[PDB]
């Protein structure tokens, strides 16, 4: 079931090949075998790894590159919010402006929805109860 | 390596959770579901409860478009 | 950059052309679709005008020389 290199560490048999230098040695003999690892129109591929991800996750805020290959700050930092969204303190992230006040929080700073909203009401229809 | 990370399909956003998603339209997604008699409509934020329609004589079965 | 920081290929690999251009075999750069053919190598490999695009003819007004 396992597969070993040229440093004594083994890994599973199928990790061989799956685009990442398991093995962190000298030869990277469980890549150094493997054949070539393409990637597919509309994908993207990482600075470190031999990994294939769709350009939607190149600037959405979170690390899928291990190596921090999206996000790019040079790149990614282009962003700008509040046309129709709010905006928290918590790193950048902007969600529809009437979530805010809604009563859950949609940031994990909770910024969305301080004492500040003011104190909630709600109301029915004439013939309703 | 050594972690996970949870994505929401176009259309829904990620709460602080992590593992949960929302969805980003504003209409309120409701049910609706039938008894013997009745047509029944409950909205999943709890806010409402309504009839769509009544007297009907046996309503086993509903599908919208 | 001298460092190469931009142009990186995650990014900037985006590229089409064609839509109003024509392109060369050279580096990708693409360049109107007039431009190919008028007699000037827009291109460094020159291959926006290759013999391929037919050999020259010019004409002149009725009332003209
Ligand atoms: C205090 C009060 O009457 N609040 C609201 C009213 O403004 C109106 O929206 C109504 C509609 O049914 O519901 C209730
Ligand atoms: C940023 C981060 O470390 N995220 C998760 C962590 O919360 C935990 O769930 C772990 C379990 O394997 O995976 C990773
Ligand atoms: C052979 C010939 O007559 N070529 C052109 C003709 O097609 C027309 O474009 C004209 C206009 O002045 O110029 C000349
Ligand atoms: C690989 O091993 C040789 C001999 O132990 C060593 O000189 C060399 O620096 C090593 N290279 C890397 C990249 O680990
Ligand atoms: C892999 O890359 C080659 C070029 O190196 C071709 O573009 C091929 O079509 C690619 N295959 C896949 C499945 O993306
Ligand atoms: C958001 O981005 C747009 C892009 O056209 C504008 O630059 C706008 O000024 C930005 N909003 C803020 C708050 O600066
Ligand atoms: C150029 O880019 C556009 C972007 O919408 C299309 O993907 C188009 O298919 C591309 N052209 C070619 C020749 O592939
Ligand atoms: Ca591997
Ligand atoms: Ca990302
Ligand atoms: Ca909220
Ligand atoms: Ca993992
Ligand atoms: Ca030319």
């Amino acid at each position: 079931t396992e597969f070993t290199c040229s440093n004594g560490r083994c890994i599973p048999l199928s990790y061989v090949c799956n685009g990442i230098n398991n093995c962190h040695d000298n030869d990277t003999s469980d890549e150094k075998n493997c054949p070539p690892i393409t990637c597919q129109p509309d994908f993207a591929k990482c600075q470190t790894t031999n990994i294939c991800v769709p350009r939607a996750f190149l600037c959405d805020g979170d690390n899928d590159c291990g190596d921090g290959s999206d996000e790019n700050p040079i790149y990614c930092a282009s962003h700008t919010c509040r046309s129709n969204e709010f905006q928290c303190v918590s790193p950048h992230r902007c969600i529809p402006s009437y979530w805010f006040c809604d009563g859950e929080a949609d940031c994990v700073d909770s910024s969305d929805e301080p004492d500040t909203c003011g104190h909630s009401l709600n109301s029915c229809s004439a013939n309703q109860f | 390596i050594g972690s996970y990370i949870c994505k929401c399909a176009p259309g829904y956003i990620r709460e602080p959770d992590g593992k949960s998603c929302r969805q980003n339209s504003n209409i309120e997604p409701y049910l609706v579901f039938s008894n013997r008699y009745y047509i029944r409509n409950l909205t999943i934020d709890g806010t409402s409860y309504s009839l769509i329609l009544q007297g009907l004589g046996n309503v086993v079965a509903l599908d919208f478009d």
